[PDB]
């Protein structure tokens, strides 16, 4: 974080600038901090954190099986795009995990080739539904047995 | 003419404390009647080029 | 004096942690059922 | 209909401002030229 | 000021117009299919803009500028699709004529 | 740990659907949230004094 701020501030994530006044210099020295309450949501943050955390793994493995469509089914989609497959994972997603991303996703553009590096790292979080998830995706490979055939 | 996103230039952390910008001051400036049909000869200079 | 955009952001990864995925059944669902076609020996 | 107009992050997302059209820049840039030589033509000798 | 502006790709439909006008050297397969990242998005008479800003000591003006980038971009990446894609008929003009 | 304590303790089977250890690799690959991680954190953790 400081030899990105000394070099050059492209290349990496730059730090939120703040703006204070000459005499609030003088009344920081002058006004300690005592945190009387702390916050209600602490005990509550490693479950909040673990939802989160698992939201982002059933979007991983749904982008990685609907990526290879148009490679296996040519004839019924000669027009899908990169961007269609993630207007429907998106479409499906709880309201709430998008809305953690949309912090910074309305703030930062990212293009089509960001996402699809995301989703080939190889970290996910096993919890429930996530376990089947691999495997629903793994038994429905042929695709006669969601029955549709030519 | 769509306008840009408006969370671009201000982050806001908590309740009290946000991002200030630095074109503050002509960011919440609405055009007139006669600068609006200014702007239409910038986009009409840009879709003809020569 | 958390901003209530934050907030309600919140109160919804709550309500998603109890969000029940299986279900506990005696019995299983059924899986197979015959069809009989007007003969004793063949369905 | 167009796969260049689907808007997946909300960065492009902003507000609608003003309308522009075909016939009405065909009608407003005539009135813009000989709007012109109507007023160099009245200052002047 | 190091960007091809102006390139001839196919023989176009009017045997007048055989150019294509691309505003700071983007393609408009930029906004379908993208080269780079969601930083990388750049050019030239862009970027020394900022390296300039930050040198003169108008850092804070520099985020501004630098965070509209790809807005940017983006919007010249569809005023490429407007004139060489739908401003093409016989009353637009001539080579002979745009290069002189 | 009220909930493991009971003295039907013996005979029960624990259906628990999130494991805990975070991995948090998985949350930090969210492209360019940097800025998201930051709000989400000072919500959750900070605390409020006098």
């Amino acid at each position: 974080l400081l030899p990105d701020l000394i070099a050059g501030a492209h290349q990496n994530a730059d730090p939120v600038v703040l703006d204070v006044s000459w005499i609030s210099l003088w009344f920081a020295f002058n006004r300690s901090f005592e945190p009387t309450h702390r916050n209600e949501m602490l005990e509550v943050a490693p479950l909040i954190e673990s939802v989160y955390a698992s939201e982002l793994s059933v979007m991983k493995v749904d982008m990685r099986h609907l990526s290879l469509m148009q490679r296996r089914f040519p004839d019924v989609l000669i027009q899908a795009r990169p961007s269609h497959f993630w207007k429907a994972v998106l479409n499906d997603s709880p309201e709430a995990v998008k809305a953690v991303m949309n912090l910074s996703h309305s703030h930062n553009f990212i293009n089509i080739r960001d996402m699809m590096r995301w989703v080939m790292l190889p970290s996910l979080q096993p919890s429930l539904k996530l376990a089947l998830e691999e495997e629903a995706w793994a038994a429905a490979n042929d695709f006669e047995d969601l029955m549709l055939t030519d | 003419y769509i306008a840009p996103n408006p969370r671009i230039s201000s982050i806001t952390l908590t309740q009290r404390i946000t991002t200030t910008g630095p074109f503050a001051i002509l960011t919440g400036s609405t055009p007139t009647a006669q600068q609006l049909n200014d702007v239409r000869k910038i986009y009409l200079a840009l879709m003809f080029p020569g | 004096f958390t901003v209530p955009d934050v907030q309600k952001i919140l109160d919804d990864i709550k309500a998603l942690a109890a969000e029940q995925v299986y279900k506990i059944v005696k019995v299983p669902s059924i899986s197979f059922r015959h069809i009989v076609m007007q003969s004793r020996d063949r369905v | 209909q167009r796969p260049e107009r689907i808007k997946t992050t909300p960065y492009l997302e902003g507000d609608v401002l003003s309308s522009d059209s075909g016939p009405l820049l065909s009608v407003f840039a005539l009135q813009e030229i000989m709007q012109k030589v109507r007023q160099v033509q009245a200052d002047y000798m | 000021w190091a960007t091809i502006d102006v390139e001839y790709r196919e023989p176009a439909p009017y045997v007048h117009a055989q150019r294509y006008i691309r505003y700071c050297g983007i393609d408009s397969r930029e906004l379908i299919n993208p080269t780079t990242y969601g930083i990388g998005m750049t050019y030239h008479c862009y970027n020394e803009m900022l390296r300039m800003l930050v040198a003169a000591g108008k850092d804070s003006e520099a985020a501004y500028f630098r965070s509209m980038l790809p807005f940017h971009m983006v919007r010249f990446a569809r005023i490429n699709q407007i004139i060489n894609e739908d401003l093409h008929s016989v009353f637009s003009l001539p080579d002979d004529m745009f290069n002189a | 740990q009220e909930v493991l304590t009971d003295f039907r303790r013996q005979d029960t089977i624990w259906v628990l659907a999130l494991q805990l250890p975070v991995n948090p690799q998985v949350v930090w690959d969210v492209p360019r949230s940097s800025i998201a991680n930051l709000i989400m954190n000072i919500a959750t953790c900070l605390p409020t004094g006098e």
